[PDB]
RNA sequence: AGCGGAGAGGUA
DNA sequence: GGGCTAATGACGGCGAATACCC
DNA sequence: GGGTATTCGCCGTGTACCTCTCCTAGCCC
């Protein structure tokens, strides 16, 4: 947790980024490297999914639905 | 009854509002919130189950009783809807309607409500400006009422009658007070007040006059009207929400609404029959008495009648009180998903997971455990799924075994007084009934094992499962809210086992030999070939951090050495080359999660968690009858006592001393005995064991089991010890008298009945102290956490240059706080160092190096944000070392970290330590004298007060007089609520030359005279003392009386910055004498929250007696002279209110009305019409919004 | 709880007034008995203690 | 007395013996204080409370 | 969503078994309890 | 396996020498076991007692 | 068949 | 037996009315 | 009219949990 609290200053704003990236994840959707939340947080402290790149899954799933 | 079709559709109501408005109640909008009329006091029927038609409980008023049906039975289906029946009518709709609809009772005498008029800051008798026990006369049918406004008894009423030949109308009662209320006006008044107001030349009468126009003010600007204040139409409660109860044979449970409703409809019966019967004027009198005192009593029983072995309650007491609406259903909530258990202790588990029940776990995830058969297809519905659950088969333990494999649960103590006092653990399932916890979690929780009960709380949604992972993880809560120590400390049983370990010895097995590394010194002592305490140098290698690796050859023990094999590349040896003791590890492990990092903390914990039970384990130390040491020494100090208390007694016998002094002596001189006896035992206890070294024996610390554990630490102290080996001393009553005889007998011995009544007594005296302690404890957390509730960390950076100068506490003996722990958290305002930059250990120490005094610091006190804290201003975080985030409520840790220890609370000038006199404000002719030192450091150890005229004597070493002579927790409420002393210290008013008195008129009078201004007087009592020379000049805030100053007169006087200063350090005093450790950062924002009422004395657009907030005034004062205005703002002092007035003194009325004094909120915000606008943290729990705090703050930013 | 009155005297022996005929629940032969007797060690043990 | 009745058999004098671990076959460095104390049980039971 | 809330425990509980995640928040029925007593005193209480 | 680390902390010593005087009485039963499991005389019991 | 107001005892 | 039937063993802090001679 | 000096009330005084009983019953037949 101490990579996560790395690559973003903010606790709180970690906490929506990952909420929305599990959101994204419960779905059924393919991560970029067994929980979805432990999913998340991994894919966080990798530096591979950025919100940029959150809400352009979001908004696909939404031009999709 | 039961319905299943409507139940399945949601998203029915929306809920989205904005702000809440409380206003009156005009008659006719009572008239349209109901559906029907009450007019019989029935509510069921006799021997036979069915609601009475036009009761209390009516199917035609509210609605009906089964779900789509009436009351005879002609519409039976739900395709029927908004149709009323001929016979019995009521709508065919849905059951719910029965606890939203209400009703009303049309009365035939208007009455008065009591909460406008039994308050005593009464608002009828200030509109029609009458006194209270007038319109209680008045209203209570003892008088009249002429139509100016004067009192008429009957027989006056009579000869008034009599005279006038009844042309002037006067009317009784209610009525007549509500012609008074009707024929009034609001703005002809208005400006006759105010043509009033300026030619008015007295006090109290001035504020009566402007608390008048702002009663009128409130009455014009929030639309009400005056008549509205009593009630001509009383509407009801539903019958869903006052339910009758069930007994065992066909009874029902007695109700306390539903009795005062019927005694009411009742009287307003019996009243109406009187009126058609054309009564006489005693009886309808008597009558509408009786009316008046049974509205009294169902609004607010209990004030004036008491209407009744034990009274019922009423609608004011279902609001306020502990046992209200307000506190049992609204802030706590009986939640679902939880359950409890009894904890016990589990060596084996991790720091982040805990154990589980089985059974527990299984009625806990039960949802998870029906949608994962559901996903494997073992079973095709729900009823089959849950007979395999409770068949309990193996596949359903592999299901709740995956299931909660990646689910953190909250695991919650009983109290919750702690900020840590609910923890995110990931549990596993064990085969017991309790639940399993690490040791090293019960420190934070404050949790023995015997009997403690520990409820849990499962998250189920994604944002709380992560903020449990994120925020609420036991890993990521190392250090303590209150203070920069880590919260996490081993306990006596592993200390036990470090400290057995880390010992050496001198003449023992396997010494004097070279080792290769770790390895080689592991592999000796398992092979049972060098002992444990051996003084065995050994070549460790170990990195060093700026990554430089080195190697090199210590001279250490066997045990210190096979504890290097836990440590980390980055610590160094210099740590752990001592003795383990409490505060060593302590230090430690702050040192390595100061230069190291979390997760290596974490399993460095474990590991030393571990090797602590493992070699406590092979220690095998226990205590027994032959490890307490008894001395001959004790018993020659005592015949010495009795020799020298048999002469003193002779030598009070004889007639040269007093009584008093005599027992002074005795006292004195025992407890000298009972301070060398303890001074014996503990040297024959800590230097019993000689060794022989070579030959020769030489002396070192003795290895008995009752030193080691005092000695070790996490047990008892040294007053523990002594009370087993020598005497105990003397024993002291609650009286305040010490008893002439101690107990010079131990534990190990026996003891007498008498000093067996002594100990008992002091026993309980100790135990009604704790209670008391634990009550008032609550109670202040309580006052606090509500107090300080707002301030959120809301902006990065303020610009706020205003700053606060720190200096190093010292109250005339040992230091209370130094300047390392003060200054070590916050940011700097002016160059010392570089302005807005935080402060770590590093700089710290680049301070000490330079030895500097004091340093400008940016606090909270002194801040320019709107409804805030900046981020810079607070410093950095208490739990994270880093800066506080944006987000973070500071006000409620801040609150509970001063809530902690409370349940633990309870001439010559002669310097101790050595060092440089420095004088501070000396010129020995000085008002206010420092003896303050200064050491070889550059520190101030001590610090004392010189009088006028002290005469000084003088690098001066210790043991001199440099000038040799001149001749609990109510205390921190007391501070808190800023209570006046019984003998306030009168300070000066102006800094001017003082003057002599003037002529004696029962009080003394002191003049300053100054160069242009005229001079003021102050009256002061002749009963106490004042010390004002002739010819002397008095400066700007002196001090004329001796005695213990208010807070008032330091805030209004001199400034602010020196009223926190005092406040910090009387309370830093008090917590020091009990001897925890808070920061200051809590009590400067509890401070800050004290000071947010402003009070103006001449404005324009405001009044000139009335108070507003800080930021409030500064915004509209900006807005005012901004645009088209030069001589716009107004000039304002600072105010001081408790932590009582504080919380009160609140536009957000439903904060307000939230912990103290509901009624006077309450009809406070419904005279005014105020508007609350939910910009908090507790009206969004009351509504069930976000919290604007945290994660919540993105949603609160996108809202508006 | 469970309250049980078992008997001590035998057949045939002579007794005086106010000896016992049988045993109480929590009850020796006219001594109060709560617990039982077994072997303690006060000793660290793992951590379980 | 507690003494002497501890020497009237063949106990030691000051009550304290040298026990051996079961775990690993050991012997303890010390000597711990074995004896027979009256131990009860208390109504609290876990069904109850969980 | 887990206490007070009549449809939002049993939109929670349908959302747990059946995989989606919409968590749809709602006002408590306390405080519609706490309104109705108010009103109940003469005073008119209105959500804005 | 009871923990030694609450007698210094309670402050009570009555459970050792509980300790000690039923280790004591222990052995003494040991003895009179030891004693009347062999064919021993009515004397020895006597004095033993 | 579910919804409760007092009184008493006990644990942390 | 049966079915309706309307006490005076607390304690502390605090804002507001009386009493009254100057 | 206007300052002290008592004085009558108003309002509050920790949290969580586990067992048990008893609930308006009175009367002229
Ligand atoms: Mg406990
Ligand atoms: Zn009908
Ligand atoms: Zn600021």
């Amino acid at each position: 947790v101490e990579d996560c609290l790395e690559v973003v200053n903010n606790r709180f704003e970690l906490v929506m980024m990952a909420s929305k990236r599990a959101r994204q994840l419960a779905n059924g959707v393919q991560p970029l490297i067994d929980k979805p939340t432990v999913m998340a947080l991994r894919e966080i402290a990798a530096r591979r999914i950025d919100n940029a790149l959150i809400d352009e899954v979001e908004k696909a799933e939404r031009e999709r639905a | 009854m039961k319905d299943l079709l409507n139940l399945f559709n949601q998203q029915r109501q929306t809920l989205d509002f904005d702000a809440i408005k409380i206003a009156l109640a005009s008659p006719d909008l009572i008239r349209s919130w109901s559906y029907g009329e009450v007019k019989k006091p029935e509510t069921i029927n006799y021997r036979t189950f069915k609601p009475e038609r036009d009761g209390l409980f009516c199917a035609a008023i509210f609605g009906p009783i089964k779900d789509y049906e009436c009351l005879c039975g002609k519409y039976k289906r739900m395709k029927h809807r908004g149709v009323v029946c001929e016979k019995c009518g009521t709508e065919v709709t849905l059951a719910k309607v029965r606890r939203e609809r209400m009703g009303h009772i049309d009365l035939a005498s208007p009455v008065a409500h009591i909460w406008f008029l039994k308050s005593l800051p009464s608002r009828i008798g200030l509109m029609l400006d009458m006194t209270l026990r007038d319109i209680e006369r008045v209203l209570y049918f003892e008088a009249y009422v002429v139509t100016r406004r004067q009192l008429l008894t009957e027989e006056q009423y009579l000869t008034a009658r009599q005279e006038y030949n009844d042309d002037f109308d006067a009317a009784m009662g209610a009525e007549a007070v509500y012609e008074l209320l009707r024929t009034i006006d609001l703005q002809s008044e208005m400006t006759r007040l105010r043509e009033e107001i300026a030619s008015t030349g007295s006090e109290t009468k001035l504020k009566r006059l402007t608390k008048r126009i702002k009663l009128i003010e409130a009455f014009l600007e929030s639309g009400n009207r005056p008549e509205w204040m009593v009630m001509t139409v009383l509407p009801v409660l539903p019958p869903d929400l006052r339910p009758l109860v069930p007994l065992d044979g066909g009874r029902f449970a007695t109700s306390d609404l539903n009795d005062l409703y019927r005694r009411v409809i009742n009287r307003n019966n019996r009243l109406r029959r009187l009126l058609e019967l054309n009564a006489p004027d005693i009886i309808v009198r008597n009558e509408k008495r009786m009316l008046q005192e049974s509205v009294d009593a169902l609004l607010d029983n209990g004030r004036r009648g008491r209407a009744i072995k034990r009274p019922l309650k009423s609608l004011a007491d279902m609001i306020k009180g502990k046992q209200g609406r307000f506190r049992q259903n609204l802030l706590g909530k009986r939640v679902d998903y939880s359950g409890r258990s009894v904890i016990t202790v589990g060596p084996y588990l991790k720091l982040h997971q805990c154990g589980l029940p089985k059974k527990m776990a299984l009625e806990l995830f039960k949802p998870f455990v029906f949608a994962k058969l559901q996903r494997r297809g073992l079973a095709t519905t729900i009823k089959a799924a849950k007979k395999l659950v409770e068949r309990e088969e193996a596949e359903v333990w592999d299901i709740l075994e995956e299931v909660i494999r990646e689910h953190p649960v909250l695991l919650n103590r009983a109290p919750t007084l702690h900020r840590l006092g609910i923890q995110a653990f990931e549990p596993v399932l064990i085969e017991g009934k309790a639940i399993q916890l690490h040791p090293l979690v019960c420190t934070a929780f404050n949790a023995d094992f015997d009997g403690d009960q520990m409820a849990v709380h499962v998250p189920l949604s994604l944002e709380a499962q992560l903020e449990a992972r994120a925020l609420m993880m036991s890993t990521n809560n190392i250090l303590s809210p209150a203070n920069g120590e880590p919260i996490i400390v081993p306990s006596q049983d592993v200390v036990l086992g470090l400290y057995y370990m880390s010992r050496a010895l001198e003449n023992k097995k396997g010494e004097g030999m070279v080792f290769a590394n770790t390895s080689e010194v592991k592999r000796a002592y398992d092979n049972r070939v060098v002992e444990l305490h051996a003084k065995v140098k050994v070549r460790i290698t170990q990195v060093d951090v700026d990554r430089t690796s080195g190697t090199s050859i210590v001279d250490t023990t066997v045990g210190r050495a096979l504890l290097s094999e836990i440590l980390p590349e980055g610590l160094p040896f210099q740590l752990a080359n001592t003795e383990m003791t409490k505060k060593n590890i302590s230090r430690l492990i702050n040192s390595s999660y100061r230069l190291l990092g979390l997760k290596d903390t974490v399993v460095f914990a474990d590991k030393l968690m571990y090797t602590g039970y493992a070699y406590a384990t092979r220690a095998g130390v226990s205590i027994g009858i032959d490890d307490m040491l008894i001395p001959d020494e004790k018993k020659g100090i005592l015949t010495e006592a009795e020799a020298e208390v048999l002469e003193i007694q002779e030598q009070y016998q004889s007639g040269l001393v007093t009584a008093g002094e005599r027992y002074n002596k005795v006292v004195d001189i025992w407890s000298r005995t009972s301070e060398r006896i303890a001074k014996a035992m503990m040297d024959t206890i800590g230097t019993e064991k000689v060794e022989n070294a070579k030959g020769e024996t030489i002396d070192q610390k003795s290895m008995n089991s009752l030193y080691i554990m005092a000695d070790s630490g996490a047990r008892g102290s040294q007053a523990q010890i002594r009370q087993l080996a020598g005497m105990r001393g003397l024993m002291a009553r609650p009286d305040g008298s010490i008893i002439e005889t101690p107990i010079k007998a131990n534990f190990r011995e026996g003891l007498n009945v008498q000093e067996y009544f002594n100990s008992t007594h002091g026993a309980r005296k100790g135990l009604a102290d704790t209670a008391l302690k634990t009550a008032n404890s609550g109670y202040l957390t309580r006052r606090l956490v509500d107090v300080a509730q707002d301030v959120v960390i809301t902006e990065i950076d303020c610009g706020t240059t205003e700053g606060l100068i720190m200096t190093p506490i010292v109250e005339g003996g040992d230091v209370v706080e130094p300047l390392k722990e003060r200054v070590l958290g916050r940011v700097v305002a002016e160059d010392v160092v570089t302005r807005n930059t935080l402060l770590d250990e590093a700089w710290v120490a680049k301070l000490e190096d330079a030895s500097v005094q004091s340093v400008k610091v940016r606090s909270t006190i002194s801040c320019e944000s709107s409804f805030g804290v900046c981020a810079r201003c607070y410093g950095r975080d208490l739990a994270r070392g880093h800066q506080v985030n944006i987000g973070e409520a500071v006000g409620v840790i801040a609150a509970q970290s001063i809530g902690e220890p409370g349940t633990q609370l309870t001439d010559n000038i002669t310097v101790k330590t050595t060092g440089s006199v420095k004088f501070n404000n000396l010129k020995a002719v000085s008002r206010s004298g420092e003896l303050s030192v200064l050491d070889g450091h550059g520190r101030e150890r001590e610090r004392y007060k010189l009088p006028y005229g002290a005469t000084i004597t003088a690098a001066v070493k210790a043991g001199q007089s440099v000038a040799n002579w001149d001749p609990g927790l109510p205390r921190v409420a007391d501070l808190f609520e800023a209570r006046k002393p019984k003998d306030p210290a009168i300070l000066a008013e102006r800094s001017g030359i003082i003057s002599f008195g003037k002529d004696t008129k029962g009080k003394q009078r002191l003049i300053i005279k100054d160069t242009d201004g005229s001079e003021h007087e102050e009256l002061i009592p002749k009963y106490r003392q004042i010390i004002v020379f002739e010819g002397e000049h008095v400066t700007k805030g002196e001090t004329v009386v001796d005695g213990e100053p208010s807070p008032q007169d330091i805030l209004r006087l001199l400034g602010v910055e020196p009223l926190a200063a005092y406040l910090v350090k009387e309370i830093q005093d008090v917590y020091r004498l009990q001897g925890v450790k808070i920061n200051d950062k809590h009590i400067e924002v509890i401070t800050r929250q004290m000071l947010r009422k402003v009070e103006i004395v001449d404005q324009g657009n405001s009044k000139f007696l009335n108070g507003e907030q800080v930021e409030r005034q500064r915004v509209i004062e900006e807005n005012a002279r901004l645009v088209k205005r030069n001589e716009l703002p107004a000039k304002y002092d600072p105010v001081l209110l408790g932590i009582t007035k504080a919380s009160l003194a609140t536009e957000s009325f439903i904060s307000a009305a939230s912990f103290q004094e509901t009624t006077r909120v309450l009809t406070e915000a419904a005279v005014r019409g105020t508007r609350d606008n939910l910009r908090g943290l507790k009206e969004n729990v009351i509504v069930g919004r976000l919290i604007p705090a945290g994660t919540g703050l993105a949603y609160h930013a996108g809202r508006r | 709880t469970c309250i049980n009155q078992r008997p001590l005297v035998n057949v045939g022996d002579v007794i005086a007034r106010g000896d016992v005929l049988a045993d109480g629940p929590s009850t020796d032969i006219g001594e109060l008995a709560l617990g039982q007797n077994m072997l303690i060690a006060f000793m660290p043990w793992n951590g379980y203690n | 007395e507690i003494k002497r009745m501890l020497e009237l058999a063949d106990l030691p004098q000051s009550g304290q013996t040298q026990l051996y671990d079961g775990r690993t076959g050991e012997a303890f460095d010390r000597k711990t204080t074995v004896g027979y104390m009256h131990y009860l049980k208390l109504n609290h039971l876990v069904d109850d409370k969980m | 969503v887990k206490s007070d809330d009549v449809q939002g425990r049993n939109q929670m509980y349908k959302n747990i078994v059946d995989g989606e995640h919409e968590m749809v928040a709602g006002m408590p029925e306390s405080f519609n309890v706490l309104v109705k007593e108010i009103r109940s005193l003469a005073i008119h209480m209105e959500l804005e | 396996v009871l923990n030694p680390l609450g007698v210094p902390s309670r402050m009570n010593i009555g459970q050792i020498l509980e300790v000690h005087l039923g280790w004591a009485a222990k052995g003494l039963g040991r003895k009179i076991q030891r004693m009347l499991e062999a064919q021993a005389a009515v004397s020895e019991l006597r004095k033993f007692l």
